[PDB]
């Protein structure tokens, strides 16, 4: 147990304890912090206990254990797909809606599992872990690893030693994201992790509660990095066993189907204590076992999943907007603010699909533009409760130069926007075509690309809105609404 | 599952499959948010969370199951008219992609911190939450 290693800890704590340093520093913060971590790494062993064997060699395993338990090991076989890795591949035909996986919760790794587990008298006393469910959890699968009798080892045996989220980014794969809003929440996400590594790590060297513990005995970045990987990238929602809230849940052979576009098509049965899975789609023979992961943007996706999905089209893109405070509306705002349930300022979101804005959005910027004589409409008179309602109807125009104004706006905040990138959408193109890249390089090239994508078009959707309004301007149409 | 939120000594449920029981022990409800709160003798077991996730599991009572869904901010939308309301202002209705079919209604959508809302709206493969957390009111006395 060497003390250099708390030191090491000791210090990465300190210096990322500081709030966030602001704007153009935050890449040195980074590097630094890096710095720090990559030292760190080389400092240790890193996977503190490593399968002699490779990730195929386990997946019977997998199913012998399964099959003992009641949870379906039949109509689907292991393949290593070479677009997205390791996934199912369908053994018969499966239709629409067919229930081809279920798995009882007594395989199911959860929270209320880990305080059952020896973590329980550190849970007990510590909040952090209290507090998110997936770190806790994350704990738990971390102990159950190291533990050759463990009831979920060969569920354990069987994960990937190494992801594709941003922690496993190099510093040229994180230059490529420069100039992005991505950026900000790999810091935040880099910088959180190291926080919990350093803080975990001196606690459970001086916690007595630990003891017992085997992580006590090598808790590495790697561990924890590959741990919080995992729990991040295949983790499902789940009721608690009373019924009383939910928890987060990591679901063996269900969570190692990739992704496609559609609806959720998976559900815990509680009455049957188990989680089922019917069919998202017609898969033939031979044809992978695809899921919905969710209705989550590209950035999530890459952040958290570790991968960039093509024709995604639920993406979107922060977007900062607020009203300053040298407005002399600022007064007479504030009370639709307060009685429209949209704060003083918040993050907005562009949507890839038509429409591109949506409706807080419509209602924000409805209330950025609009003239004094037409902010006491909807707060006096019988059509006050419905102008309040349709107030995000796009349909319904409160007047037509807010409309104008409006758009004018939206085309200016989008050119500042796409002045802003360090690059251009043609060099993207030019570089994803010509060169060869890496796979994180490929995910965070693309998802710069998309996001160019995402603001060109709703530069695109604006100007055309707004020559409607301006041919709509040399017409006339009776209904304000 | 009973359809219905138990806290403190008040019941919220849908109002438009309320029983004449609840308006007997009317306390507070709402037409525009088809919410209804009646008092209860026994002490409820659940707790309201004062939270803002996003995403949270709700039960879809035409499946007897949970699921687990992404939905929008507290906000009013237009809903089509029905049986049972005729198409007008709903406010406090949260939107989300699921199955939500008549007889639906009443399933509670749940989080790490507690119930948010109760299902409301269905059809079209769209189904609407009623938000319950802006109530401060509804606690323990
Ligand atoms: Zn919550």
């Amino acid at each position: 147990s060497p003390k250099e290693i708390l030191n090491l800890t000791s210090e990465l704590l300190q210096k990322c304890s500081s709030p966030a340093p602001g704007p153009g520093k935050e890449w040195e913060e980074y590097v630094q912090i890096r710095t720090l971590v990559e030292k760190i790494r080389k400092k240790q062993k890193g996977l503190s206990v490593t399968f002699d064997g490779k990730r195929e060699d386990y997946f019977p395993d997998l199913m012998k254990w399964a099959s003992e338990n009641g949870a379906s090991v039949e109509g689907f076989e292991m393949v290593n797909f070479k677009e997205e890795g390791f996934g199912l591949r369908a053994t018969r035909d499966i239709k629409a809606e067919e229930l081809f996986l279920w798995v009882p919760r007594k395989l199911l790794m959860t929270v209320e599992s880990a305080k059952n587990s020896v973590l329980g008298p550190l849970y007990s006393q510590d909040r952090i872990l209290q507090a998110m469910g997936n770190i806790a959890l994350a704990f738990h699968l971390l102990c159950e690893r190291a533990s050759p009798n463990s009831f979920w080892q060969p569920y354990i045996q069987t994960l990937p030693s190494e992801y594709d989220t941003p922690l496993y980014f190099e510093e040229d794969e994180v230059r490529y994201l420069q100039s992005t809003q991505a950026i900000h929440d790999v810091f935040s996400q880099y910088k959180n992790t190291a926080r919990q590594y350093a803080y975990f790590y001196k606690v459970i060297q001086t916690h007595p509660h630990a003891n017992k513990l085997p992580l006590k005995d090598s808790f590495t970045y790697e561990d924890y990095r590959w741990a919080v990987s995992s729990v991040m990238t295949r983790q499902n929602q789940i009721p608690t066993e009373d019924g009383s809230r939910v928890t987060l849940a990591l679901i063996p052979l269900w969570d190692m189907c990739n992704h496609t576009n559609g609806l959720i098509t998976t559900g815990y049965n509680l009455e049957d204590d188990r989680c089922e899975c019917v069919a998202l789609q017609d898969f033939r023979a031979g044809e992978q076992i695809y899921i919905f992961y969710g209705t989550r943007s590209n950035a999530e996706f890459v952040i958290h999943s570790g991968f960039f999905f093509d024709n995604n089209s639920h993406d979107r893109v922060k977007i900062k907007l607020g009203v300053s405070k040298s407005d002399r509306l600022y007064a007479m705002k504030a009370e639709v603010l307060a009685r429209a349930g949209i704060p003083t300022s918040s993050v907005f979101a562009l949507h890839f699909t038509e429409p591109p804005i949506s409706a807080q959005l419509l209602a924000f910027l409805r209330v950025f533009c609009m003239t004094e004589e037409e902010l006491k409409e909807h707060l006096l008179g019988d059509s006050a409760i419905d102008r309040i309602f349709t107030l995000g109807n796009s349909e319904f125009p409160v007047s037509w130069d807010n409309e104008v104004k409006l758009w004018t706006f939206l085309e200016d905040r989008a050119s500042l926007l796409l002045k802003t990138y360090k690059t251009t959408i043609e060099e993207d193109k030019s570089v994803l075509k010509n060169h060869d890249l890496s796979v994180r390089a490929k995910m965070a090239i693309k998802l710069r690309l998309g996001e160019k994508e995402i603001l060109e078009k709703a530069v695109k959707s604006a100007a055309v809105n707004r020559e409607y309004y301006r041919q709509q301007m040399e017409e006339k149409a009776p209904l304000p609404k | 599952q009973s359809g219905a939120i138990y806290v403190g000594n008040f019941r919220v449920v849908n109002r438009h499959l309320a029983t004449h029981n609840d308006w007997a022990n009317l306390v507070w409800e709402d037409s525009s948010r088809d919410l209804l709160v009646s008092s209860t003798t026994a002490q409820g077991c659940d707790t309201i969370a004062r939270c803002n996730c996003q995403t949270g599991v709700y039960y879809c009572n035409s499946r007897r199951k949970h699921y687990p869904v992404s939905f929008s901010k507290p906000s009013l939308i237009y809903v089509e008219a029905s049986e049972y309301y005729p198409a007008r202002y709903q406010s406090h209705l949260m939107l989300a992609q699921g199955h939500s079919e008549p007889g639906d209604a009443g399933g509670i959508l749940r989080c790490q911190h507690g119930v948010v809302g109760i299902v409301s709206t269905g059809g079209n493969g769209l189904v609407g939450f009623a938000d319950v957390r802006d109530l401060l009111w509804l606690d323990e006395e």
